[PDB]
RNA sequence: CGGAAGGGCACCACCAGGAGUGGAGCCUGCGGCGCGCUACACUGACGGAGCCAGCGAGACCUUGGCCGAGAGGUCUUGGGAAACUCCGUCGUGCUGGGGAUAGAGCAUUGUAAUUAUUGCUCUUCAACGAGGAAUUCCUAGUAAGCGCAAGUCAUCAGCUUGCGUUGAUUACGUCCCUGCCCUUUGUACACACCGC
């Protein structure tokens, strides 16, 4: 529910904290499931507007 | 004259000390009747 | 014999019997005609099935309706359910089993309690 | 107990739950030969189904369900003579 | 019981107290409950699943639960019995709530949509009822006590047209289209209806 | 008695007031016939019932 | 006043709200990619149009 | 005869089921 | 005391 | 004495409940500033209670 | 069919066919002073005399 | 060109029905007086919420719209403003009475406007709907009023009980009766007049949402 | 505006409420002390 | 008017009805805001139940109330039996440094069967197992009839 | 093509009935039709005092017909609403007889109704063809 | 001994409403506390007309005829309720809602003290102008309205208990508050989830 609940305003907040996860590699690696479970929930959950979207610093984020 | 059937009885301070003394009883010996679960 | 099927409409507590016979398309209620039903405002809720399904089929087929029990409201959908009841099944026995489904169709399809009773049993929560 | 099993089990018992004896027991039929010829005929049934043969030992629940079969000309003098045919069931 | 199908072997042998004959069965779309319907207790019989024992004893018909099944998509459950009644009920989330509606007469087998709409219900007299769950009405039936075709035994005293031996459907399946139906008895055929346009498709000997 | 019911009966002229009924009731009463009673509880509009 | 229609996407469970009060996810009508956290207090179910007079303001929890 | 009539059973098949003044009385 | 969700969300 | 009618009656609080429509509400202070009490009346609206 | 008539307090409608009074108007306190119908044949205005 | 002929005698009965019954035959109405066709929600987000399609004769089936949750809304619309009219404590169960006040009240309201008595009882509960609410926060004792939006069902609830509670209002102790006040009501609310007691209620209720927004 | 005067704190009819509420008053006291001494 | 008076108990796959006159109601709306019940499975006690009718009636309310309570369940139901006037109270206890201390809460009233029937309370020809004698000789002396 | 007042409604053709009898003036109304209450339960003799007595007839005539032998008793027990007792509940009240007698032996002076073995008062026949007539009469009222 | 976290339930909670009590009058259980009933009118009052039930079966009830405004009495026979529906009068005035109180008269019942009671008629027309502080109960054939019957060992007779009739508005979600409870070793057996 809390990962149900947020706009997409944090939403994508949250993608750009995940981007500096992956930067900072030895976090990821820390909690590698974690990461991975609330980033493909919130992504399943929000998935239309997401694709709706445009913003090509968000598709490198996403790449 | 005579009655005909038992007189409804008033509640008064001895038979509730009385009763309460009992539950007193009771509650100490932890002795008292429930509807124990069956067992198997 | 003459061809006849009787059929019963039960609200709470009303009954009504009804006998549906060929003849020459009346349709009588407790020997009034239906026109001069009591409440004078539910007068259209007992002519809803003749005018769901048309009049040709009652000009066909003659009625009678017994009524006891029961108040006002709850007399006039015992007769409506009697009504009903009683038009498909002589359409059921005596005329086409297709023209037996399309009653049944189109009545329940504008209101199911026009054949079946609604027996409103209780429910503890 | 057992010994009720051992003693009460009868060749009257089991003949007792037997189908037209339940019939006449349950007052459907006036006689017993009647209750036969009307399984032959086949005008009962137990639950969904219809029952032809008279050697059938009726469970408990299903003689508590056995009735006549529909739209047969038993059970329309039945409600003949009550005065209650409803001819939107068949009866 | 309840087996698996990548390690086959049983996980939990539910059962009720007494012992009591099951019938009928349905399961929860997630796989978290499972009903069971029996004959002599007309009470669904509710287990769950990764506990064990049993969650509840649904009462409310009477006389037996003839058929139970689960809408799959708002998880409900319809129950099919010889009160001559469907009873929908919602189990789920505080509430406990039932919905009766009354047929004819005896229904005997029960299947809903895949998309989780529509309940179709074949009675005793051979009419398949199609209701609409969310309003508890009727969308309509289909005649089947014409084109069946029964069988004459050896051993009767009667004809193979008057008699009502098999003048009905005991069971029911939908298509995963949510157009058509086969039914199938104790009659010699097998019946393919289409449900829109509320005649028979196909019949098979 | 001057009214009477199923195992209960109205009892006039045996006294004078409300007051004296509840003096005397809860009474162990019998009749002629030989069947028991007690009186139960003062009638109000008539004066001794 | 212009107003604007949006129709609920999804009722927000298990949040802490107040009682009668619901926390629901609503979509714009007009354009099918903005969702909104509001806030609505009858009783409310899925795919049901509702009118929104402030469409930039989302609503917060009540205690 | 309270009992009897609760437990009726209605299915009961029983075969029985198939069936001036003075001048008033003299004509008849 | 905030709510999960809440507490994610300022954080 | 009159019979006519009740004169003094004990409402059902509160006074907002009591009180009509479009008003203008407002508390004698005596640190808050002096108005002037015509041109008050006469600067409110037409159809307005005070 | 029908024509209406001013009177003492009171405003009075007649049949044509029957040449009878068939509906009286009577909740005035002095008397009417005018009666008028609509070209729709439905309302009926009475003028009276308290303004 | 094409036609269907479906009727072969003409139908008589042996019992005489009337020339607005065979009309009725023709087309159901309502009360047989009022049709139900181009009688359309001019709004959005209410529509299956006010329910006028499937049509009625008299205003009185008896349903179960009170088991589930929107049965309700199934409800016709103007079964269910009679419902609510018949709501007081001497009112209690007097659906007859309801409805030949609901009838007389058309039949005002049609003969004033001639536009359809029925399409201007849905503009008007359409109108005086109801559109933002504020719920009280404790605030753990400061009691104030938050702003927030509102379910069409209940907006339809609390139009229905706006009209009705207006109507009978104006009507306690006045020399109107409630058929005619409450054609008044609704004549002002399909107009939005600003003079009926739902529509002022309506404005106060948006104001003060709109305020402490 | 009628300015009126109001009143605080019939004469037969005065008297006889007076004499049936003392009568009340008395039964009522005296049957309920009868009827608890009887039991 | 009021006053409550009668209470029958069924139960129900064709069990027996008891019923009770109860006299002395007092209720917690009767005494004062005090709070609420606490709701807990309550334990029981029985005092002065003797002959075959007392064991029908332990019997019965015994399986009204809940079975297998907690150990340190808190609120305890008492039926005390005084001449066939039993009496129920709520009470709560705690274990003191020393001993116990009960708080007397609940409703408060002494009821008395007067018949306990075979069948369901629907029939009103069912067979009576037990039926209270009024008019016999010594009804003012018999306890337990 | 023969009908009745089964077939016609019960108002219209009661108020035609007694405006029938009105117009004809054969029924003998007594003397004390304007102080008479008709009821104890009631609280004021009608309104419209001149043909009440004439609109009694004409119902007195239909209930009848519409059942075949009644009593001064029976039409007492029919006609006699509930009474108001003000402080206490309410119950029920008989009619009155006097009225009611009145009425049948000013209808069997006419001869629509006439008296009944077994003891009663039943329709005669040539009163029954009269109330066909003004039934049918009433029926093409619509002309 | 105390705290924390997770979870469930509740018209003793929230939310939305309804209907009462507390104001007047009458009645009635408690000694001021409490329960019922009627009112405060136009969704009504009043007058005609229409008519639809169920539970009940130990000198009496009666069908019918008579006279009497009514109340009633008289002579004969055997052992189908109200609210409601329609038409009409009244219209906003403590008015015709209301019927307390009082007077007069007519009849019945016991009986003999010009005794008490009941029912009817006419006249007189009080309080009551929708009920503060507070408080209670309630989620569907439910709340509320309306009558009918019976007193079948406890309780009841200006009352209890059954019975039918008319029949709704609003939640059917949430633990946010006020509480109450459960858990903090999966123990149980697959897949999955969690991991002091």
């Amino acid at each position: 529910d809390a990962l149900m609940v947020m706009p997409f305003s944090y939403v994508l907040k949250f993608l750009k904290f995940i981007d500096t996860v992956m930067q900072n590699k030895t976090l990821l690696h820390s909690h590698l499931p974690l990461i991975c479970k609330n980033l493909f929930f919130i992504i399943k959950f929000n998935h239309k507007e997401l694709v709706s979207q445009k913003n090509e610093e968000l598709k490198l984020q996403i790449n | 004259f005579d009655r005909t059937a038992k007189p409804v009885p008033v509640i008064t301070s001895e038979v509730t000390e009385s009763l309460e003394d009992m539950i007193r009883r009771r509650i100490q010996d932890s002795n008292f009747d429930d509807l124990q679960r069956r067992t198997l | 014999a003459v061809p006849s099927v009787q059929t019963f409409g039960k609200k709470k507590s009303a009954t009504a019997v009804a006998h549906v016979k060929a003849g020459k398309g009346l349709i009588k209620v407790n020997g009034s005609p239906i026109t001069l039903v009591e409440p004078e405002i539910l007068r259209f809720k007992v002519y809803e099935p003749l005018l769901l399904v048309g009049l040709d089929k009652f000009s066909n087929i003659d009625i009678r309706v017994r009524v006891t029990g029961g108040g006002h409201v709850s007399q006039v959908y015992a007769i409506r359910q009697a009504i009903a009841k009683g038009l498909v099944a002589y359409h059921q026995k005596y005329v086409d089993e297709q023209s037996k489904n399309e009653l049944k169709k189109a009545f329940t399809s504008y209101d199911r309690t026009l054949l079946i009773a609604d027996s409103r049993r209780p429910e503890p929560k | 107990k057992i010994s009720d099993l051992e003693n009460k089990v009868t060749v009257s018992a089991i003949c007792r739950r037997r189908l037209p004896v339940i019939m006449h027991r349950l007052k459907m039929a006036e006689t017993i030969q009647d209750a036969v010829k009307f399984i032959e005929q086949g005008h009962v049934r137990v639950g969904p189904n219809l029952i032809n043969d008279p050697a059938y030992l009726v469970t408990r629940n299903m003689e508590d369900y056995v009735t006549w079969v529909d739209n047969s000309k038993i059970k329309k003098t039945l409600l003949r003579y009550r005065n209650q045919i409803d001819d939107f069931d068949f009866s | 019981r309840a087996w698996d199908l990548i390690r086959y072997r049983n996980f939990r042998t539910f059962t009720g107290t007494e012992r009591i004959q099951f019938n009928c069965l349905a399961v929860d779309p997630s796989g978290e409950v499972v009903c069971a319907g029996s004959l002599d207790n007309f009470d669904i019989h509710v287990w769950s699943v990764q506990t064990g024992q049993l969650l509840d004893a649904l009462s409310g018909h009477e006389g037996p639960v003839s058929c139970l099944s689960f809408s799959q998509e708002n998880s409900v459950l319809a129950s099919a019995s010889w009160d001559k009644t469907i009873r929908i009920w919602s189990i789920f989330g505080r509430s406990q709530q039932v919905e009766p509606i009354e047929v004819y007469s005896d229904v005997l087998a029960l299947s809903m949509r895949p998309d989780g709409k529509e309940v179709a219900v074949s009675t005793l007299k051979g009419q398949i009822s199609i209701f609409n769950i969310e309003d508890a009405k009727q969308v309509g039936n289909i005649d089947c006590r014409k084109d069946i075709i029964s069988g004459r035994f050896n051993q009767d005293r009667f004809t193979a047209k008057n008699s009502e031996r098999s003048k009905f459907f005991t069971t029911i399946h939908y298509s995963f289209d949510g157009m058509a139906i086969v039914a199938g008895g104790n009659n010699n055929s097998i019946c393919l209806y289409d449900v829109p346009n509320e005649v028979l498709l196909k019949r098979f000997i | 008695p001057y009214k009477i019911f199923k195992n209960t009966a109205f009892i006039k002229d045996m006294f004078s007031s409300a007051m004296e009924v509840a003096r005397f009731e809860g009474a162990q009463i019998k009749t002629v016939s030989g069947i028991r009673g007690e009186i139960k509880r003062a009638l109000s509009k008539p004066e001794g019932h | 006043t212009p107003v604007t229609l949006a129709k609920v996407i999804k009722v927000l469970g298990r949040t802490g709200s107040r009682g009668g009060v619901t926390q629901v996810r609503v979509e714009f009508l007009e354009d099918t990619s903005r969702t909104i956290v509001r806030n609505v207090k009858g009783p409310v179910r899925e795919n049901d149009i509702l009118v929104l007079m402030e469409s930039e303001r989302e609503a917060r929890r009540l205690r | 005869l309270r009992e009897k009539a609760k437990e009726r059973n209605p299915d009961e098949y029983y075969h029985a089921m198939h069936s001036s003044m003075d001048q008033v009385k003299l004509l008849k | 005391s905030l709510k999960a969700g809440e507490r994610l969300m300022e954080a | 004495v009159n019979s006519e009618e009740k004169l003094l009656k004990v409402i059902k609080n509160p006074i907002t409940d009591h009180l009509p429509t479009k008003c203008r509400k407002v508390t004698l202070s005596f640190d808050a500033p002096v108005i002037r009490v015509q041109d008050y009346i006469e600067k409110l609206d037409d159809d307005e209670s005070i | 069919h029908d024509f209406a008539v001013t009177s003492s307090t009171r405003v009075q409608i007649f049949s044509s066919r029957t040449r009878q009074v068939i509906k009286t108007f009577s909740r005035f306190k002095d008397v009417v002073y005018s009666a008028s119908f609509r070209s729709d044949g439905k309302l009926l205005c009475a003028g009276d005399a308290t303004g | 060109d094409f036609e269907v002929v479906e009727e072969f005698t003409p139908v008589v009965l042996a019992t005489p029905i009337p020339e607005e019954v065979q009309q009725a035959q023709t087309e159901i109405k309502l009360f047989n007086k009022w049709s139900f066709e181009e009688v359309e929600v001019k709004d959005a987000s209410l529509v299956d919420y006010v329910q006028v399609r499937q049509p009625i004769f008299v205003a009185h089936t008896a349903g179960r719209y009170a088991n589930k949750r929107f049965r309700k809304a199934q409800c016709p619309i103007i079964e269910r403003l009679t419902n609510s009219l018949m709501m007081n404590g001497r009112n209690n169960g007097k659906k007859l009475k309801a409805v030949r006040i609901i009838k007389h009240t058309l039949d005002i309201i049609n003969v004033l406007t001639d536009q359809n008595p029925i399409q201007v009882v849905v503009d008007a509960i359409t109108n005086t709907g109801p559109r933002e609410d504020t719920t009280r926060v404790g605030g753990g004792g400061a009691a104030r009023r938050q702003a927030v939006d509102v379910s069409p069902l209940r907006r339809v609830n609390q139009a229905i009980a706006l009209l009705t509670i207006g109507a009978r209002e104006a009507a306690f102790r006045n020399i109107k009766t409630i058929a005619e006040t409450l054609a008044e009501e609704l004549i002002n609310a399909a107009k939005g007049s600003s003079t009926s007691y739902a529509i002022k209620k309506k404005d106060e209720l948006e104001r003060v949402a709109k305020s402490n927004r | 505006i009628p300015t009126h005067a109001p009143k605080y704190e019939d004469r037969t009819r005065s008297e006889i409420n007076k004499m049936k509420a003392q009568l009340k008053k008395e039964r009522k006291f005296t049957m309920k002390e009868i009827r608890k001494d009887a039991k | 008017r009021g006053v409550p008076t009668s209470l029958t108990i069924s139960h129900f796959p064709h069990g027996p009805t008891a019923q009770f006159s109860l006299h002395n109601v007092v209720m917690r709306h009767d005494i004062i805001n005090a709070g609420n019940q606490s709701e807990v499975n309550p334990h029981l006690i029985f005092d002065n139940f003797t002959t075959a009718l007392g064991k029908r009636v332990v019997c019965i309310l015994k399986h009204l109330f809940n079975a297998g309570p907690k150990k340190d369940s808190e609120r305890v139901i008492t039926f005390a039996n005084r001449g066939d006037f039993i009496s129920v109270r709520q009470h709560v206890y705690v274990r003191t440094r020393e001993g116990v201390e009960i708080a007397e809460v609940g409703p408060r009233f002494e009821m008395r069967l007067f018949e306990l029937r075979l069948g369901t309370l629907e029939n009103k020809d069912a067979d009576v197992e037990w039926q209270l004698r009024r008019f016999i000789r010594t009804a003012n002396k018999k306890d337990y009839l | 093509p023969g009908v009745s007042v089964r077939d016609v409604a019960a108002q219209d053709f009661i108020n035609a009935y007694a405006s029938f009898l009105q117009r004809q003036g054969k029924l003998e109304v007594p003397g004390y039709v304007d102080i008479v209450k008709t009821s104890s339960g009631n609280e004021m003799p009608p309104q419209d005092a001149e043909g009440w007595f004439y609109k009694r007839a004409a119902s007195v005539a239909r209930h009848i017909y519409m059942r075949k032998q009644v009593g001064v008793g029976k039409l007492n027990k029919l006609y006699g609403g509930a009474k108001s007792r003000g402080v206490r509940p309410y119950k029920h009240i008989d009619a009155s007889g006097s009225i009611n007698r009145k009425v049948l032996q000013a209808l069997e002076k006419i001869g629509i109704v006439e008296i009944s073995p077994k003891g009663g008062r039943r329709i005669s026949e040539n009163g029954q063809r009269d109330l066909d007539r003004i039934a049918a009469q009433t029926l093409e009222e619509d002309e």
